[PDB]
């Protein structure tokens, strides 16, 4: 709800599994100088899934889908032919799929 | 051949036409149409209580 | 059995046959109530998990490109293929815990 | 929802039946060298329920059942002549009926 982003470090990634749920703990520290971060605050964390140094980004109105699901790129073929491909769908940025 | 998305193409753009036309009387359908699908794995289930 | 066998063995007739399905395996599931009682099952919870696992339950509606679809809850396909994945379901009881 | 495949041994089998799930308790112990296998995370263990020597396969589409709920199977006798035999079936793998 606020445009107030805070750059950070990973220190800790927890080992035992939540019973509950299911999912893993982590910490990161961020420096809070001015004071905006208060304690208890719901906050949404963008943590690196790791780096791909071979990745194909297309934006995302080229992509069609189906109503199978499976999303399909346009490609100009030989004698500038319209060829629908499907492709495989991979994560979100801005407005360019990774494909 | 996915006859999923052709019957459901079918339902929205031609059954509905055939149907308002007059003279038929009934229109039974040999297939199913769309639908949410969640199946669900009774054992993941038990896992997570 | 008698008439068909008077009848499929009278050559006056090309052919006879029950218009209808015949009789097929069922597999009744014995339930003890008292046991079930005890463990804290509730019938109805038996009665949901098993209707929803295998007759398949629908519970709403959703909108695709403005039609309203029922949901479908079923359970999967390799889960529910044998007898024995019956037997594997599980249900809560009244603490809470899950008993097969 | 992974491919991560470990072995293990039985170690344990409790001799109490839970009250609560009318349930035992077993427990094996696995290797970890790579730290992979995260306390509280959910797993699924095949276990052998033991060795049958002389177990007998035959397909679904043979064995017939009859009002009371036995069942048969059409066999070939002596002189191509078909017998019908009272069998018992075990348990099912895929298509086939153990007997």
């Amino acid at each position: 709800g606020t445009d107030i982003e805070r750059k950070g470090t990973l220190l800790f990634t927890d080992i035992s599994v939540d019973r509950s749920t299911g999912q893993i703990a982590l910490r990161g520290q961020f420096d809070n100088p001015e004071g905006v971060l208060l304690p208890g605050m719901y906050v949404r964390v963008r943590t690196p899934q790791g780096l791909n140094q071979n990745a194909i980004l297309v934006p995302q109105r080229a992509v069609q889908r189906s109503a199978d699901g499976q999303a399909s790129v346009m490609l100009l073929g030989e004698g500038d032919t319209v060829e629908v491909r499907q492709v495989t769908t991979g994560a979100m940025q801005g407005s360019r799929w990774q494909i | 051949a996915n006859t999923t998305a052709l019957a459901d193409y079918a339902v929205r753009n031609v059954n509905n036409e055939i149907r308002r036309l007059p003279g038929v009387g009934k229109l039974q359908f040999f297939d199913s149409e769309a639908a949410m699908r969640v199946w669900i794995d009774p054992q993941k289930l038990v896992g997570y209580g | 059995d008698e008439v068909l066998g008077k009848v499929n063995g009278n050559p006056k007739f090309l052919y006879a046959m029950m218009e209808g399905l015949a009789e097929a395996p069922q597999l009744r599931l014995v339930i003890d109530r008292e046991q079930a009682r005890t463990l804290g099952v509730s019938f109805e919870a038996i009665s949901s998990a098993l209707s929803t696992a295998f007759g398949s339950s629908v519970i709403n509606d959703f909108a695709n490109a403005g039609r309203q679809q029922r949901v479908v809850v079923q359970a999967e396909q390799a889960e529910r293929m044998t007898p024995e994945s019956v037997l594997r379901l599980h249900v809560p009881n009244d603490s809470g815990s899950l008993v097969p």
